[PDB]
């Protein structure tokens, strides 16, 4: 079906990136040794 | 405000009539030892803290709700109300309607909730930090409890407590004078007259105000020292009843907030004007009645930087905390911005520039200079302790002294113990105790009959002692003071025991020795004595103190004594930074011109090459009056000369001189010097520690009060408090003051940059008639949800290396929001951001089937909900919702491109003068925001259901990288621009883009 | 007026003349380079897409069923007795039907006569320019029974028998596939031809389904639908004058002066629907013959 683009793959990739970036930002703001 | 002489002369009932016994049995207090700490705690817990009742504080659900329904928030609340009303209308119409308007209204509600909570959190943090300052260094009170005198918190003082105050002390509560020794209080805040009235235990008047045995709250003792008993505490105090309801502060305006308010009103007006214009245009373009308000709200939000006030509050509070952590306690929030504009610093030599830890180092007697103060190895001195003249020198150095050693000090050396008295007196005591013997016994044999403390009128000390010897005429007058003045008060000098008349040869040698010791950075003091004739003054003669009867002249000079007072460690570097930052520093001290000149030259006030008129004359062996006055860039002005000077001469000296040092200048004359500096158009910061400095501290733009040795009068009469009395702290404070301006301008530039790329799509959609590239939901999402943290992150940026390498800023010409700032944010950066957004939008539409050229004019049928056969560039037919999905996808792509360009803009906004490679990304909050905004955007674009809730659909990967060239372009452009400004200062780029 | 203009240094509105010329020149070169960079990136992006196929087509899938004449709110209400209340519908129908007359389909190189009965799809091969343009499956107006613009120009609107011609969304590279007879158990009874994508008009509610009347279907060979021999579409660059399959429906014996909402739904394998987009695969039309 050359009319169906897998949107779930991109959705999962973006959600994975969002979660990773949020965790990184959380670690940066709540850093224990990042002085 | 008729609260003076009318609301005071009526509420009056005291117990000044009570005698010592009646007072003791009434309050139940040990008149000689004070109440016990246990009893003090009991009275404290019974009556309450010694403080005034504070005003009511609004609860937590008051500020939160006021922010929720704030001014700007009202627009979104009304938008949600209109959306819910439209959904209600749509529910009554045609069956099976859609939830588009319902979801839009709920989205607006969520936006308002998030904005309100974030603003409430920021305001709460600012309020908490601001309140933390009132308890930084609270005012202390010296009370007497269980026999010992201790300094406790002012709020811990209760009625009946035995309190002791001195010159420069602030009265903690209404008191009854029990014992006093020449005490004079100032009732300017009580009766109106600034003239000081004496306070004495003797009952002289039945009226509470007129009596001499009652100390009132809020007033301060100008001269003397006394002990009293608290008669009323808290709100019951005399001045307390008046200061609680009639001394409230008025509406103090902060210029940093005023300039922002002005720009805020301008931007609000232009934004609302464009909003209503687009509103009427949208209605004319056959659009929904609700879509018009949607576009209006979006335009207003994207063009109004409604977070400017919050950013300003964050910058002010953060830098205020920075100053507090660097020994700069800002009494008021306005001074926080005046520090960066500082241009002249009138500091003192003893106390602030130096550590005031004097040490007797050199002496001069028997026409010779002698070193002393052995390194406590019991070596004594470098000369003989049996010198005849040295005996008279030690005698007058210890007998005329006024300082005494405290208890529990006979177990540690003399060069490391504490004293009670003048700093110079402390050095003299530690000297005689190290190389002569016991001062306690020396001061006992020569019993002191009468003593005259150091007075500005006499300019010398004085003391009469009875000698228990047999070869003396029972009288020994001893006095010290200014070497030049002490020398004019003598007729003879003691040389190895023999007294010989003071001829001109001896005076020449004394002058040479004076200049020699003065050039070394030591304060010299002259000492002399006299053995009055016995036939004229018998053993039992009564020397009157008030009525001088004994001879004051024709005495006998013994010798000179000089002490070492090293400057602070950071002082040379501080003055170096001051000169490197175009800040004129003036030293105001009361020492001799030679000593002050040497100290100023050593600390860096007077750099090499700069010579005064006297130095030039000495080098060319010509009279000083003949030398050219303009050839001297630096000078040392004498106090006596300053007294006979006019405003014109003052302006001439302060105008054509770059390094001025006013020596022998009394502290009261400081006000005139500050006035002269201000008259030259300069923002001055003046240091004060005594009570007479009050007029000068109040007149100066920034009064810096000494926090350690400074009295309460100076602290309450100043604008800033130096936590360590270190001069370098003032320079660090000025640096932080400039940093506030730098960060405020950077944040302003970053918040306004996003306005252009957010409003350009509406303008192009109306001019080019292309499908909407950026929607209202997207603009609201960006401004209130993603760039809310980065805009605040700029307040935490540190200072560049050129912060103290530029001229100071003048409030009359250098303002925050200038034309160049708009030209840079709206004309250069905003244009690149908008171009990147349009590029990504064109990429999406071109990839889905509509060529960029074909999109012109299609908005007419694109927005049509019934023409569901729009032919694309390839000839395909799209429906209404199908094409709208692509339009919303383009909106999300524009949102992503916006965040991408915001990354580069935020990075380049970290610095406006240096390169991003020099400052570095040491800003943790900034990087946190970079990560948070990207994460939030990704989540909003990929979270399931956003396509129908936020109308945001998943964004394909090959689109996320469409705006990267624009971000890198902004990065390289700003870097080369800053490189040009650095390599060519004052150039066209600097004079045109340096905001 | 001081800010407006000062003759001292020739400052106009705040800035001097030399400064005005300098900023004008700098802004011109800067904006020129910026717009040129934008155009360059535009062209570089365009060099990635093809001239005969879009890089993404999942957004147009499945195709949507549309009706002619295009009507506001999909409402086709008119007065048969009034000679002008249906002029808009007739004119909009003719505007689209004029492209299917015998005069336009004259040239034999551009127009080719395809099967008169539903046959297999006319696949031309690949989407390239090796063969230049391609023929167009001719579609005579006569395939529409009573609403063809050949005998009755009112299309039934004059006699209270409206004819709403149905149309399928033109999609490049789409191969419609009707549902197999094996699963023919949900959609209503209709003539089954494995080479025709079916379309059936029905009411919407128990009242609409009752007041509709008699449905009359007109299509190629009389089959209620679109012949498979008219697909796939090759775009405007390969088939500039391509003519898509059509089908009309006549609403006879409909209650006068009553609003009836009808829904024509197309069936097939690659034919889907949507709850929010009422035009993806089907369409609803409100008609009222108020005479
Ligand atoms: C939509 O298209 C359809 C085509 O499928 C059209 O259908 C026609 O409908 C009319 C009206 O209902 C029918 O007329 C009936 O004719 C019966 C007898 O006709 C016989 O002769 C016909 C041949 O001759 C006629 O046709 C040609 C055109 O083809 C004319 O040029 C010619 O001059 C003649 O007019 C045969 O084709 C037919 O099969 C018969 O053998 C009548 O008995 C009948 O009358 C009854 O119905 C009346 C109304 O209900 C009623 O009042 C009477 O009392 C009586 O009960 C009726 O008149 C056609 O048969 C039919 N087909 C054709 C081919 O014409 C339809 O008209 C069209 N819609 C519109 C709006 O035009
Ligand atoms: C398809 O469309 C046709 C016509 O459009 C419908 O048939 C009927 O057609 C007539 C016109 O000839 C319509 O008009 C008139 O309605 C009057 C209202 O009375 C109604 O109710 C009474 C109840 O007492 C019924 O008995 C009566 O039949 C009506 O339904 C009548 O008074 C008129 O009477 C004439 O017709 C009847 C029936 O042929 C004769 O017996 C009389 O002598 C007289 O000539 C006339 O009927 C009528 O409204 C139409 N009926 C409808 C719309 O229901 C078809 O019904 C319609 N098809 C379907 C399936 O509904
Ligand atoms: C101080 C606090 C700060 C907070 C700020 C951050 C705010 C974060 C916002 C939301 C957090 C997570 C919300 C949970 C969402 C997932 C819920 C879920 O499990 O959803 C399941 C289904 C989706 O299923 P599907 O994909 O198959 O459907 C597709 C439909 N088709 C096929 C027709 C297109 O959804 C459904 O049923 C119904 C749809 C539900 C979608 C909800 C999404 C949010 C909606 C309103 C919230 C508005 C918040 C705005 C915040 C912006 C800040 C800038
Ligand atoms: C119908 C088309 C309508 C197009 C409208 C386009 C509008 C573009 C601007 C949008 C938002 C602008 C917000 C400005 C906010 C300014 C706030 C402020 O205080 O600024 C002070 C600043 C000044 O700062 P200042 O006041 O602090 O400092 C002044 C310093 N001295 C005194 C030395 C000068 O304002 C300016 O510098 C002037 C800005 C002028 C901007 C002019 C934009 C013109 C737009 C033309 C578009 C034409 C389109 C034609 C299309 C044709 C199609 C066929
Ligand atoms: C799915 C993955 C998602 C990853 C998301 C990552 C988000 C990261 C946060 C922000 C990114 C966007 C802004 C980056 C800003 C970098 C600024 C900078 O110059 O820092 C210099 C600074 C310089 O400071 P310094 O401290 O190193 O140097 C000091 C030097 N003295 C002492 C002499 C003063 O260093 C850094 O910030 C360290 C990190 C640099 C990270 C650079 C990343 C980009 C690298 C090249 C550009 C892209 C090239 C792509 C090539 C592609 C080829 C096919
Ligand atoms: C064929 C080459 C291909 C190259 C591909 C890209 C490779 C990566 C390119 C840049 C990343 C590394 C940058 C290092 C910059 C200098 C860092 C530094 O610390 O020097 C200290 C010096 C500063 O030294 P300083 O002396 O001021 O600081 C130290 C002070 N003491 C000693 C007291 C501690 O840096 C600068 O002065 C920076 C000047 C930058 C001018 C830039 C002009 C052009 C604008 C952007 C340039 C390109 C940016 C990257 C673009 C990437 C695009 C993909
Ligand atoms: C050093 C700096 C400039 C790099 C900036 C990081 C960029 C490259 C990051 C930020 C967000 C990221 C995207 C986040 C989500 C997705 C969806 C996924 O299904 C494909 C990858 C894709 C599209 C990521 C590609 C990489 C990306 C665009
Ligand atoms: C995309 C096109 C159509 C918009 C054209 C707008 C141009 C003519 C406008 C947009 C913003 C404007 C600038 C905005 C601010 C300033 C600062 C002021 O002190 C001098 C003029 C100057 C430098 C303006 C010059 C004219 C300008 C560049
Ligand atoms: C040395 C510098 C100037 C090189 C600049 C390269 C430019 C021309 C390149 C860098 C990144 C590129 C973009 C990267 C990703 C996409 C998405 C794709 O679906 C269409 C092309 C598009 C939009 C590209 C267009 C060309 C582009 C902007
Ligand atoms: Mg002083
Ligand atoms: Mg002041
Ligand atoms: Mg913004």
């Amino acid at each position: 079906d050359p009319f169906y683009y897998d949107y779930e793959t991109v959705r999962n990739g973006g959600l994975i990136f969002a979660a990773l970036a949020f965790i990184v930002g959380l670690i940066i703001i709540l850093s224990k040794r990042l002085r | 405000e008729r609260d003076m002489d009318e609301l005071k002369k009526e509420v009056s009932m005291d117990d000044h009539k009570l005698s010592l016994d009646e007072l003791h049995r009434k309050y139940g207090t040990d008149l000689s030892r004070g109440l016990t700490p246990a009893r003090a705690a009991e009275i404290l817990a019974r009556d309450g803290p010694n403080a005034l009742t504070p005003p009511p504080t609004t609860p937590e659900w008051v500020k939160f709700c006021r922010q929720l329904f704030g001014g700007f928030s009202m627009l979104l609340w009304i938008g949600a109300i209109l959306c819910f009303l439209a959904y209600g209308i749509q529910a009554a119409t045609e069956e099976e309607p859609q939830n588009d308007n319902l979801y839009l209204g709920v989205v607006l509600s969520a936006v308002v909730i998030i904005t309100g909570c974030f603003s409430y959190y920021q305001e709460a943090k600012s309020s908490k930090i601001m309140e933390s300052f009132k308890n930084m260094v609270p005012q202390q009170a010296l009370v007497i409890r269980n026999g010992e005198k201790m300094s406790i918190n002012a709020e811990e003082v209760v009625v009946g407590d035995l309190v002791e105050v001195k010159g420069g002390d602030r009265i903690p509560a209404d008191l009854r004078i029990i014992s006093a020794n020449g005490c004079k209080v100032d009732n300017s805040s009580l009766t109106g007259e600034s003239e000081p009235q004496t306070r004495s235990p003797d009952f002289t008047n039945e009226n509470p105000l007129e009596t001499r045995n009652i100390a009132f709250f809020s007033t301060n003792c100008v001269e003397g020292t006394a002990r009293g008993i608290v008669v009323y505490t808290g709100d019951r105090t005399v001045m307390g009843r008046i200061a609680t309801l009639a001394s409230g502060l008025e509406g103090g305006q902060t210029p940093i907030a005023a300039e922002i308010e002005h720009f805020i009103h301008i931007i609000t007006g232009v934004a609302v004007f464009l909003g209503v214009s687009f509103f009427i245009l949208s209605l004319i373009l056959e659009y929904t009645w609700l879509e018009a308000v949607i576009f209006l709200i979006g335009i207003i939000v994207a063009n109004v930087p409604e977070g400017l006030l919050a950013t300003v509050t964050v910058c002010l509070t953060l830098t205020a905390k920075r100053m507090a952590r660097k020994n700069c306690l800002v009494k008021n929030l306005e001074a926080v911005e005046t520090l960066g504009s500082t241009s002249t610093i009138c500091s003192d030599k003893t106390g602030t520039l130096t550590q005031n830890r004097m040490t007797v180092a050199h002496m001069w007697f028997d026409n010779q200079i002698h070193e002393a103060d052995t390194t406590e190895n019991q070596s004594g001195v470098s000369f003989d302790k049996t010198s005849a003249t040295w005996l008279a020198l030690s005698r007058i150095a210890g007998l005329c002294n006024r300082a005494v050693f405290q208890a529990n000090q006979e177990n540690l050396p003399i060069l490391k113990r504490a004293v009670a008295g003048d700093a110079s007196e402390s050095a003299l005591l530690k000297c005689i105790e190290l190389c002569c013997g016991s001062v306690k016994e020396m001061r006992e044999r020569y019993t002191k009959i009468v003593e005259i403390p150091f007075n500005s009128t006499n300019k010398y000390q004085l003391s009469i002692h009875k000698n228990p010897n047999t070869a003396e005429p029972r009288h020994l007058l001893v006095m010290k003071g200014a070497p030049e003045r002490i020398l004019d008060r003598c007729s003879s000098i003691l040389i190895h025991g023999k007294e010989q008349p003071l001829d001109e040869e001896l005076k020449d040698a004394f002058q040479n020795a004076y200049l020699e010791l003065g050039g070394l950075g030591e304060r010299v003091l002259g000492f002399c004595h006299l053995f009055l004739p016995d036939e004229q003054f018998p053993e039992g003669f009564q020397f009157d103190t008030d009525d001088v009867n004994f001879p004051l002249d024709n005495l006998c000079f013994v010798g000179l004594i000089s002490m070492i007072d090293p400057p602070r460690a950071a002082v040379p570097d501080a003055v170096g930074k001051c000169r490197s930052a175009g800040i004129k520093v003036i030293m105001v001290t009361g020492d001799h011109p030679i000593t002050a000149k040497a100290i100023a030259k050593g600390v860096g006030i007077i750099s090499e090459g700069n010579e005064t008129v006297e130095d030039i004359a000495a080098r060319l062996n010509i009279p000083v009056s003949q030398v050219n006055p303009r050839d001297a860039k630096a000078c040392v002005v004498h106090g006596s000369d300053l007294k006979d000077m006019t405003s014109e001469q003052l302006d001439d000296i302060l105008k054509y001189h770059t390094e001025i040092v006013f020596a022998r200048t009394s502290p009261q004359q400081k006000l005139i010097i500050v006035e002269g500096c201000q008259r030259q158009g300069a923002i001055v910061a003046v240091t004060g520690d005594g009570v007479n400095d009050s007029p000068a501290l109040k007149k100066a733009d920034i009064g810096v009060a000494m926090g350690i040795a400074g009295s309460d009068v100076s602290k309450q009469a100043a604008d800033m408090i130096l936590l360590d009395d270190n001069f370098a702290s003032i320079v660090t404070g000025v640096e932080e003051g400039r940093l506030i301006f730098d960060n405020l301008k950077k944040s302003i530039a970053y918040t306004l940059t996003s306005n252009i790329p957010e409003i350009t799509p509406f303008l192009i959609f109306i001019i080019a008639n292309i499908p909407l590239p950026l929607g209202t939901v997207t603009i609201l999402c960006i401004d209130l949800g993603t760039d809310m943290v980065p805009a605040i992150s700029l307040a935490y940026e540190q200072a560049e290396s050129d912060i103290m390498k530029r001229q100071p800023r003048n409030p009359k010409t250098d303002k925050l929001v200038n034309e160049r700032l708009i030209s840079m944010a709206y004309g250069q950066i905003g244009m690149i951001q908008a171009l990147g957004g349009f590029f990504t939008y064109f990429v999406i539409l071109a990839e889905n089937g509509f060529l960029p050229i074909h999109l012109l004019g299609l908005r007419v049928n694109w927005d049509d909900r019934w023409i569901n056969d729009v032919e694309d560039s390839y000839g395909q037919q799209w429906t209404y919702e199908q094409r709208k999905i692509v339009e919303f996808t383009c909106h999300t792509a524009f949102f992503v491109s916006i965040v991408v360009v915001q990354w580069a803009d935020l990075v380049i906004c970290k610095t406006r003068r240096n390169s991003v490679f020099q400052q570095g990304m040491k800003n943790k909050i900034l990087i946190f925001g970079l990560f948070e905004e990207t994460a939030l955007a990704a989540f909003l674009s990929y979270c399931p259901g956003m396509g129908v809730a936020l109308r945001m659909y998943p964004l394909k990967p090959t689109w996320w990288f469409c705006a990267f060239p624009y971000s890198l372009l902004i990065f390289v452009y700003d870097e080369v621009r800053k490189l040009i400004i650095r390599r060519r200062p004052g150039g066209w780029v600097e004079k045109e883009t340096y905001y | 007026k001081k800010f407006i203009w000062n003759s001292e240094k020739k400052e106009f509105l705040g800035r001097t003349g030399g400064s005005w010329f300098k900023i004008l020149l700098f802004y011109v070169i800067f904006y020129g380079c910026l717009a040129g960079i934008f155009i360059g990136t535009i062209q570089v992006m365009l060099l990635t897409i093809s001239e005969f196929k879009p890089t993404y087509q999942d957004r147009v899938a499945p195709p949507g069923l549309t009706q002619i004449p295009q009507s506001q709110k999909t409402e086709i209400s008119f007065r048969p007795n009034d000679p002008q209340s249906y002029e808009s519908y007739v004119v909009s129908i003719v505007r689209f039907l004029e492209k299917y007359k015998d005069l336009a389909q004259k040239d034999d190189m551009i127009f080719e006569d395809c099967g008169n009965v539903p046959s297999e799809l006319k696949e031309r091969g690949e989407y390239n320019n090796e063969r230049g343009e391609r023929k167009v499956c001719r579609f005579r107006l006569e395939w529409l029974g009573n609403c063809s613009g050949l005998n009755d120009e009112t299309y039934g609107y004059k006699d209270g028998k409206p004819c709403v011609i149905i149309k399928l969304n033109r999609v490049l590279g789409f191969k419609p596939k009707p549902p197999k007879n094996e699963s023919l158990e949900t959609y209503p009874v209709m003539k089954y031809n494995p080479y025709v994508l079916p379309v059936h008009c029905t009411g919407k509610r128990d009242e609409d389904k009752e007041k509709v009347g008699t449905m009359e279907y007109f299509g190629l060979g009389g089959y209620p639908g679109f012949p498979l021999q008219y697909y796939p579409y090759y775009g405007k660059l390969l088939q500039p004058k391509y003519l898509q399959p059509l089908m009309a429906v006549q609403f006879t014996n409909l209650t006068m002066d009553t609003e009836i909402r009808i829904e024509c739904k197309a069936y097939g394998e690659n034919i889907g629907y949507s709850e929010k987009d009422r035009f993806q695969g089907r369409f609803d039309v409100k008609i009222e013959v108020k005479s």
